[PDB]
């Protein structure tokens, strides 16, 4: 929830704690068994640094358990601006492209395909670049080479779970976020039998690709602007998947590869199968 | 004998406080529930002393309206406030204040002499503020009226692990629905609980 002040009147960094409540921790003043109120199964309080230790211990000493703690400065921050992704920009590689224009497509392709993740000079792929610019490879084919590269597997696929790798793929190859568990499930199965290469192909192969940014257009963010057959929740998901500019997908951070889109949110938009 | 059921309470004047009603704020609140809770807190914390229109604290009430603080936090804000401190803290003695805060933040009176030791040393070591917190923070406050419930008198009803001779002690503190502890009465603010009856309940070393 929103926090209204970052700091306590006495100087002190407020932290927002979230817990699963327990009947002991708060109970209705009724007769009969003690129940907490249902709407507050996940309760949230903002505590100064000083009371934080004691508050957390009390929570834990009862049946409570702490879902997460987060500084109230980071919390109570703007939802990310969508200025740059509202209108993506879009890059076309013409045939008979200049030296420069090919460069600019390469950069754009790295940026989108790898998340703000930085790619070092040793990481970059001379061979696949070499193919673009003398012809022979499409933009769409280059993209398929990137998502086949180890660099791609090391970041997105070898650290995290397939369930996260899926949405992580949905973002890189299509602006969209995932819509409905069905999609996540299908990719998981395809991966088990066909294996990693087939899965990657199936995004680039799919009709959304080609119908949008078909060939020779570096893929750009479609989400954040209304798409056909796209549940509304998907639009909110996009805000979880995409945090700001100069926010990335990093294996490098502490517990680097987690799931932005809670599995219960997917189930909202469509549950079945 | 032919005493009524109520009789024993009505003779003492504890008829309203005995099984006191509990006011809870709920997840989404009507404009009236909010204003009930607010009235009940102010009446219980300040000891039915009269709070004018200027004395009220608007911000705390707003935060309580947004949902940004629970009732338990609202209680701490009131308790940690110029207005409270002026009535029950700066004019009295620490012995007098402890028994007041005990009554305000938990309807009982003080169970024994040790309760005065842990709360007086606490105050010298750390602030007033840390002391006040230790009350709301304590498990007994959390166990009853832990969150979203206004504190209510627990005195005058058997509570587990009660000491004997709360009942009488709280009767000294309560003294009727029109009584109110008041900084500003003749002969100032003085303890009602006599110190020899404390020792009457155990007194260990420290
Ligand atoms: C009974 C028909 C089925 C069932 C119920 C069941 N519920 C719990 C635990 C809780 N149920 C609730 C429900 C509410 N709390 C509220 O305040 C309200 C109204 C405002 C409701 C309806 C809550 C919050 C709890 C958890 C905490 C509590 O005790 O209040 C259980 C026990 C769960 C446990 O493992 O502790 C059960 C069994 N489940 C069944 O078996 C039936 C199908
Ligand atoms: C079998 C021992 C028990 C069982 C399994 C079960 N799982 C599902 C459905 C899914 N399982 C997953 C989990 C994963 N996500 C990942 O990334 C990985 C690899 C690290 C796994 C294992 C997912 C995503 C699904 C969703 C659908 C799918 O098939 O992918 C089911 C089907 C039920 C459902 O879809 O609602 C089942 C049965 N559950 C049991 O009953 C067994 C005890
Ligand atoms: C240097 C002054 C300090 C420092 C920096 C540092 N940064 C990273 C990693 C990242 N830094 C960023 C930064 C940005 N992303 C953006 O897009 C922008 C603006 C557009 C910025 C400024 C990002 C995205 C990352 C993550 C990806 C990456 O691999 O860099 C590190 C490395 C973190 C790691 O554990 O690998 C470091 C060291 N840290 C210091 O030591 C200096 C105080
Ligand atoms: C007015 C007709 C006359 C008057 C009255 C008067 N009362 C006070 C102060 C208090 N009056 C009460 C009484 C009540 N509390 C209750 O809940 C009830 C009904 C159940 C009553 C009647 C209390 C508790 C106080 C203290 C309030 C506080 O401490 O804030 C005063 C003010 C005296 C003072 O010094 O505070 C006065 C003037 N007195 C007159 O002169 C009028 C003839
Ligand atoms: C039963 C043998 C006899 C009897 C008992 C009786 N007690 C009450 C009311 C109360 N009893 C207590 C007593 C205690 N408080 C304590 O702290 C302890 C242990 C230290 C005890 C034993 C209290 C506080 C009450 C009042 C509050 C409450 O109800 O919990 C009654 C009811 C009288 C009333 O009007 O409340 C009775 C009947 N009386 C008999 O007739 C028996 C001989």
């Amino acid at each position: 929830m929103n926090v209204l002040t970052t700091s306590s009147q006495r100087g002190g960094k407020l932290f927002k704690v979230t817990m699963t409540l327990s009947p002991a921790l708060s109970h209705h003043p009724w007769p009969s068994l003690d129940t907490y109120e249902p709407s507050q199964n996940s309760y949230s309080v903002v505590v100064p640094l000083d009371r934080l230790l004691a508050e957390m211990t009390y929570i834990k000493n009862k049946g409570g358990r702490v879902l997460d703690i987060s500084p109230a400065d980071l919390e109570a921050l703007g939802p990310p601006d969508i200025s740059s992704v509202a209108i993506p920009l879009k890059v076309e590689l013409w045939a008979k492209a200049d030296v420069s224009d090919v460069q600019a497509a390469i950069v754009a392709a790295y940026k989108q395909i790898f998340g703000n993740t930085y790619v070092l000079e040793s990481e970059r792929l001379t061979s696949a670049e070499s193919l673009l610019r003398n012809g022979s490879i499409s933009v769409r084919e280059f993209v398929r080479l990137l998502a086949k590269s180890e660099l791609y597997k090391e970041r997105f696929f070898f650290c995290t779970s397939n369930n996260r790798f899926t949405e992580l793929n949905f973002k890189h190859f299509l602006g969209r976020a995932p819509y409905n568990q069905s999609e996540i499930a299908a990719h998981l199965d395809r991966y088990q039998t066909f294996g990693y290469d087939a899965e990657i192909d199936s995004y680039i192969d799919s009709d959304e690709y080609i119908q949008a940014f078909g060939e020779n257009v570096v893929p750009y963010y479609r989400g954040f602007k209304s798409q056909s057959g796209q549940t509304v929740e998907s639009f909110n998901r996009m805000f979880k998947l995409y945090r700001g500019d100069a926010g990335s997908d990093t294996n490098l951070n502490l517990q680097g590869q987690k799931r932005r889109v809670d599995p219960k949110n997917l189930l909202r938009s469509g549950r079945g199968i | 004998r032919a005493t009524a059921d109520g009789d024993a309470q009505t003779k003492l004047g504890i008829t309203a406080v005995a099984p006191a009603q509990a006011v809870e704020l709920r997840p989404n609140f009507g404009e009236t529930e909010l204003q009930a809770v607010i009235r009940a807190t102010y009446k219980q914390l300040f000891g039915n002393t009269y709070i004018l229109e200027a004395d009220r604290v608007v911000q705390a009430e707003s935060l309580l309206r947004n949902g940004s603080i629970n009732v338990r936090e609202f209680v701490r804000l009131l308790a940690k406030s110029e207005l409270y401190k002026e009535r029950f803290f700066h004019c009295t003695s620490n012995n007098r204040f402890i028994e007041l805060t005990f009554k305000h933040l938990l309807g009982r009176a003080p169970y024994n002499q040790s309760e005065f030791v842990e709360h007086l040393d606490r105050y010298q070591k750390s602030g007033y503020d840390a002391e006040i917190d230790s009350y709301i923070d304590s498990d007994e406050y959390r166990r009853v009226f832990g969150e979203n419930t206004v504190p209510y008198f627990r005195g005058f009803k058997y509570q587990t692990g009660q000491a004997a001779g709360v009942f009488e002690r709280t009767l000294k503190l309560y003294g009727g629905d029109a009584d109110s502890d008041t900084n500003r009465n003749r002969q100032g603010q003085l303890r009602q609980v006599d110190p020899q009856e404390l020792l009457r309940s155990g007194r260990g070393i420290v």
